[PDB]
């Protein structure tokens, strides 16, 4: 019998398959001036590693 | 009818982002007189309705 037992533990983080598949885009039209400068934002689809 | 000096889309992120931003032009009378109606004050036949191009 096993009278000493030790353990050990792993936060294995299981990210989604479909994760940076069509991510989140709510800049669809980016219309600007000749000129502009204006920054683009976007996030991927539930935001996990990749 | 809204007015302001930043040339940015009221539907943009730097703009309240709602709504659809229209261009507009001249400014906005109030419903009830037009302007010009005789010299001596008597008043001309005026325009209404909303959107109406007359």
């Amino acid at each position: 019998v096993a009278t000493v037992t030790k353990k050990a533990s792993a936060s294995i983080k299981i990210y989604p398959v479909v994760s940076q598949i069509v991510p989140k885009e709510s800049t669809i039209s980016m219309n600007f001036n000749q000129t502009k400068n204006l920054e683009v934002s976007l996030l991927p689809a539930d935001a996990n590693n990749t | 009818y809204r007015i302001g000096s930043y040339y940015i889309t009221e539907e943009d992120i730097n703009p309240g982002d709602s709504i659809s931003l229209g261009f507009g032009s001249w400014a906005k009378v109030t419903g009830v007189i037009m302007g010009t109606g005789v010299v001596n004050p008597d008043g001309s036949v005026p325009n209404a309705q909303r959107v109406e191009f007359q």
